[PDB]
């Protein structure tokens, strides 16, 4: 309550290790838990931090408010402070905290606080209401269907999203479970994924060309002479990454550490180029802290990306700005790859809009020799606006050219590389179709009889988002109308009621989620889950660094990790077979017997490429065996880089920095290959949106929101902040629609209609705009196009629309700031 | 025992007639390792005091790990170098982009009319580096 | 001057192989005004303490208008005489009906297991009649 003092923990509170929940970056974190009425004392030796608050601290000695801190009730009903807070000896983050990981503490659950909604038990939209059920009941339904499903129409009539990521809402034990519940046991092909609507990759070209996309650590972004940051707001969407090692860079700290790695090489200032279509607080951040000198924004047109790529190859090809002997020695396609992808500067600057003096300057910081004869050493950074971006596939493609050509992979300081966005925890059983499936065209044509949500929200986040929608509320509303009938029915016959009803153009949801959300519009049933803290998990970061999150208090309610929950599903599924008499089908539900979420752990990841294993795709690869829960927690927050080479209990775990570093790729012959790259325009799809309509509708995120605000949305300071999904607009824009900040403007196209609150920016460009993506108030998806690369990879970024001003909000006017977010 | 409240003390910033429109006064609160930021906006805001209820103060410590801010005056914000937080002086401050999980901490001024004095009589939010405000 | 907890003695109040099951022992915690019961409950409740988890204590004052409450040994619950409010002695003080708008404050007990002893050590809800537990 009091918002001017904090309890401090005692110097004997327990301690345990945290990854930070939410982005890719993965800092550490330290949980301190005591009884609610003991407290530390204000001198250093008498708290657990060893700070001294018997006077006032200094900078940079502590991150600590009263958001990092709580009181969690547990199943015991006896009251604990919590405080979560950085881990000053993590390499990953050095004692930083986001604004994002700087809540986790407020978004832990407790029964009076932000997560006062947790779903704490199974939820059922009995045909006209909303009731709690139990989970036998849930699982008699759930189980029911889909084995009535199976019996009758196989697994093309399950359908399931599911997240593939790593974190809170993912990570190998639930990654794992997930997937062999959907593939192993079900064999289901009928599944997409939390960003994307299709069983496939974002990177299916850098992992054709045999560069997987974590192949650096973040040491590597300190020993750069110039970073490229494509498609790529780091500031605010990899926070830690950019202060914690991209910044100590520009700013000197690490030319020592250069220097004494390669003593006869020159390190000139390091330099960093933008590839981004919009002026970003990344942009604006860079030069304050480097200098305008420093600083390249590469303000391309969107999607013009390929032909970005293809201009710089071209040049840096006709300059000799390239590695021959490494080309010559470990590459495939290059004399191809020169002849098809081939633009003049001059064309590359008609189609980008970037003038020649820029693209030649660019190419002179990144490939010119260094005056030691070195090429310099370019990490080469991209995220959400080229892999989002214009053709995925050709995007990756182009770029990967110019790295191979200039050899940046494989050298220290290098690195063609995701940013990423979630963490990553991924071990799954190989996906059993045999094609790509775009599983919402799907939905919404009718198909399927059941569909789980599983940690995930494409209410919010599918591209044509309204279309999905449309389709998902009908399709349920069907379902609710057919068990209105019912009165006094068995779990049998309502399983029943409703396969009929799917018959006839219904489908049964469900959601396995932490909230309610948008999606209890649709759904039918909503399963508990527990994130980390309330379990166990593992995950790895941006560098492959894997790490224990500690269980430290329980659940809400009867809230459970989706490992097991998945185990519950297989469970529940086997003994419904074994009861039928189908010993056959009752086998494929085998080998879910856990008990606790390190079970799962030791099922999936730790047996990958074992003997007497089947098949398993696992980022840990086939070293994962020498990962236990124990190992790790001995590791501390540094854990291990991916893959482990070896382990024993003197050395600890040994793992991987940079990938690469011998000239072996990941193909047949060991040799990274080149592609063709061509440059088609945007898509007609999306065309025909620009062509009819005035503004691109860039989108994406926000420093201070995470995700789909399932956590956000109950936090006072942040709906005051941001109430409304806000676009970015060109003032001049604004003037001429009768807008300004805290108006409400209607977004629309030929794909769908949304809201968002005018937030006027004066680096947007005439005819651009930037809108919140994912968010509770005003969902920008509803305005992308179905549009998808051969892969099924949606173009997000490429949409065109019209604005029309709904009206004035005086409220937003009077409590939000519309100031500029570009700091200098 | 018997309190909840902490014992805040009540320090003389000035006069406001003193302050000009968007011209920062300095002072500690409440203690001399506190520094602060008293201004006349020259607009009134919610909660601003003063004769045109335009009057408004800070701690200037940012709240995410705790450097001096600095008041710029284009902008009417408090501008972090660390790791580049902003917070709007207008908007009791609100942060408007950065890494800080709390508002920039309001000191709460008493404004008689009488004296026209203001008087520092309290913190709203925590300041930076402290188990309390008052230490 | 740091503190935001309040000062709980430690008072002993028995050893607890010598609670009879469903038989009330009485004592004062934090302070002789503050009447309490422990009583074994018999089978183990959820932060019940003692070798089988089932040794609750609470405040006995009625957190409606505080009178002195009874324990029901037919029921395991608190009955005020007051206005009828009724406490689970096994639910956490929960009130199955009546006025309270708090649960019965639960006394906190640590049981150590080389000594047998059972000690009084902090108070979890507001007694009846006090700006704070400790006076
Ligand atoms: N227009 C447009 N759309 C986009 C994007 C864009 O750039 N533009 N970006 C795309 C990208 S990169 C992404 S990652 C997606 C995101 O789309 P989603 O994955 O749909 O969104 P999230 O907010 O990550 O969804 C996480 C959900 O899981 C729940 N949750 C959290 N923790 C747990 C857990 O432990 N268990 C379970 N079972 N649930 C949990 C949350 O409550 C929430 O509902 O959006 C995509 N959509
Ligand atoms: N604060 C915060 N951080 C997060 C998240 C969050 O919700 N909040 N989500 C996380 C997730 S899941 C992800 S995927 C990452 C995403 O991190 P990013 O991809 O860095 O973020 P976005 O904002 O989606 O898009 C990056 C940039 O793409 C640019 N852009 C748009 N169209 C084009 C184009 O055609 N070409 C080029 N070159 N650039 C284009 C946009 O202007 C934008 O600045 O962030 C993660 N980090
Ligand atoms: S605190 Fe969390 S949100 Fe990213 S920058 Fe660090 S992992
Ligand atoms: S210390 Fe102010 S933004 Fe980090
Ligand atoms: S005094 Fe106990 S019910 Fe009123
Ligand atoms: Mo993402
Ligand atoms: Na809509």
């Amino acid at each position: 309550a009091p918002n001017d003092r904090i309890t401090l923990p005692p110097a004997n509170a327990q301690r345990t290790n945290m990854t930070c929940h939410f982005c890719i970056v993965g800092c550490g974190y330290h949980v301190y838990k005591w009884p609610e009425l003991q407290e530390g004392g204000r001198a250093p030796e008498q708290n657990a931090l060893g700070l001294d608050f018997r006077k006032q601290l200094p900078p940079l000695a502590v991150t600590l408010t009263p958001a990092m801190t709580n009181v969690v009730t547990e199943h015991d009903g006896r009251r604990y402070d919590i405080m979560v807070v950085p881990d000053k000896a993590c390499v990953v983050n050095s004692g930083l905290s986001s604004t994002r990981g700087g809540k986790m503490a407020s978004y832990m659950y407790t029964p009076t606080g932000d997560g006062k909604q947790r779903l704490k038990a199974p939820r059922l939209y009995a045909a006209d209401q909303w009731v709690d059920t139990t989970w036998d009941h849930a699982m008699a339904l759930y189980a029911g269907l889909i084995k009535k499903t199976l019996d009758k129409d196989g697994p093309q009539g399950v359908f399931f999203s599911c997240f593939d990521h790593g974190g809170a809402g993912g990570g190998f034990e639930n990654t794992w479970g997930t997937g062999k519940l959907m593939f192993s046991a079900i064999q289901t092909p009928m599944v997409r994924i939390h960003n994307r609507p299709a069983y496939n990759s974002e990177c299916h070209a850098t992992r054709e060309m045999g560069i997987g996309e974590l192949n650096n650590a973040y040491e590597d972004a300190q020993l750069a002479d110039v970073i490229w940051s494509i498609g790529n707001n780091p500031y605010e969407s990899q926070t830690n990454y950019f202060l914690n090692h991209w910044l100590p860079n520009l700013q000197g700290a690490t030319t020592s550490k250069k220097k004494e790695r390669f003593p006869n090489e020159n390190f000139p200032q390091a330099r960093i180029i933008f590839v981004d279509p919009r002026e970003t607080p990344s942009v604006a951040i860079a030069r304050h802290v480097a200098g305008n000198d420093r600083v390249l924004h590469l303000a391309i047109e969107p999607g013009t990306d390929t032909a970005l790529f293809n201009g710089l190859f071209t040049y840096v090809v006709e300059q000799g700005w390239i590695d021959k002997p490494f080309i010559e020695a470990h590459t495939k396609g290059f004399d191809d790859a020169v002849k098809t992808n081939r633009l003049s500067l001059d064309e590359c600057s008609n189609i980008t809009g970037v003038p020649v003096d820029m693209l030649k300057r660019a190419a002179e910081w990144s490939y010119k020799p260094k005056a030691s004869g070195q090429a310099p050493r370019t990490m080469h950074a991209y995220e959400k606006g080229i892999i989002w971006g214009n053709d995925n596939y050709v995007i990756q493609s182009a770029l990967l050219d110019l790295v191979i050509a200039t050899h940046n992979v494989g050298r220290r300081g290098t690195g063609c590389v995701r940013m990423g966005g979630h963490q990553e925890g991924y071990t799954r059983p190989p996906y059993p179709g045999d094609k790509k499936i775009y599983i919402d065209q799907e939905l919404i044509k009718g198909k399927g009889r059941i569909m789980t949500w599983w940690g995930c929200n494409n209410f919010q986040t599918s591209n044509n988002a309204q279309a999905l929608r449309e389709a998902i509320l009908q399709r349920s509303a069907i379902v609710k109308q057919a068990m209105q009938k019912a009165r006094g029915a068995t779990t049998e016959e309502m399983v029943d009621v409703i396969y009929e009803a799917t018959q006839n153009g219904g489908l049964f949801v469900t959601s396995i989620n932490l909230y309610p959300t948008k999606l209890a519009e649709a759904a039918h049933l909503m399963l508990p889950a527990a994130h980390p803290g309330e379990m166990n998990l593992t995950s790895m970061n941006g560098e492959r660094r894997i790490r224990l999150s500690e269980k430290f208090m329980d659940p809400p309610g009867t809230a459970m990790a989706d490992c097991l929950i998945a185990a519950r599903i297989a469970n529940a599924l086997r003994d419904m077979y074994q009861k039928d008499g189908k010993a056959e089908m009752a086998a494929q539900f085998e080998g879910f017997d856990w008990k606790t979420e390190e079970d799962a752990f030791n099922d999936g990841f730790r047996r990958a490429g074992q003997p007497g294993a089947p098949a398993i795709d696992s980022q840990g690869g086939s070293t994962g065996h020498l990962v236990t829960y124990d190992r790790l927690r001995k590791s501390g927050n540094n854990g291990v880089q991916l893959p482990v080479v070896s382990w024993d209990e003197s050395k600890g775990l040994v793992g991987t920095e940079m990938l690469y570093t011998e000239g072996k790729f990941d193909t047949d012959d060991g040799k990274a290959h080149f592609k063709p790259a061509p440059w088609n325009g945007l898509p007609a799809t999306v065309q025909q949106q620009k062509d009819k309509y005035r503004f691109w509708l860039n989108n994406g995120r926000n420093n201070e929101v995470w995700q789909t605000a399932y956590h956000d949305q109950y936090n006072s300071l942040m709906q005051e902040r941001y109430p409304m999904a806000y676009i970015e607009m060109n003032p001049d824009d604004c003037k001429q629609l009768d807008v300004t900040g805290g108006d409400i403007v209607e977004v629309y196209n030929d794909f769908g209609s949304t809201f968002a609150m005018v937030y006027p920016v004066a680096e947007i460009k005439r005819g651009q705009t930037f809108m919140l993506f994912g968010y509770v108030n005003g969902i920008q998806g509803d305005v992308t196009t179905d549009w998808t690369d051969r892969n099924i990879i949606p173009y997000y970024k490429g949409t065109w629309g019209d604005i029309r001003k709904v009206g004035s909000m005086e409220e937003f006017k009077r409590t939000v700031s519309f100031k500029s977010r570009r700091f200098a | 025992a018997g309190r909840t409240t902490l014992q805040y003390p009540a320090t003389q910033v000035s006069v406001a007639k003193n302050l000009k429109a968007n011209e920062p006064v300095s002072f500690t609160y409440p203690d001399t390792s506190s520094p602060c930021v008293a201004v006349k906006l020259g607009s009134p805001v919610p909660g601003g005091v003063g004769p045109n209820n335009d009057i408004v103060a800070y701690s200037v410590l940012c709240t995410h790990m705790g450097f001096p801010t600095s008041y710029d005056k284009s902008s009417k914000t408090f501008k972090c170098p660390g790791h580049f937080t902003e917070f709007d002086a207008e908007k009791a401050g609100q942060m408007i982009c950065g890494q800080a999980t709390e508002n920039l901490p309001r000191v709460l001024l008493r404004y008689d009319e009488a004296s026209d004095a203001l008087t520092a009589v309290g913190v709203d939010g925590l300041i930076y580096g402290r188990q309390a405000n008052v230490i």
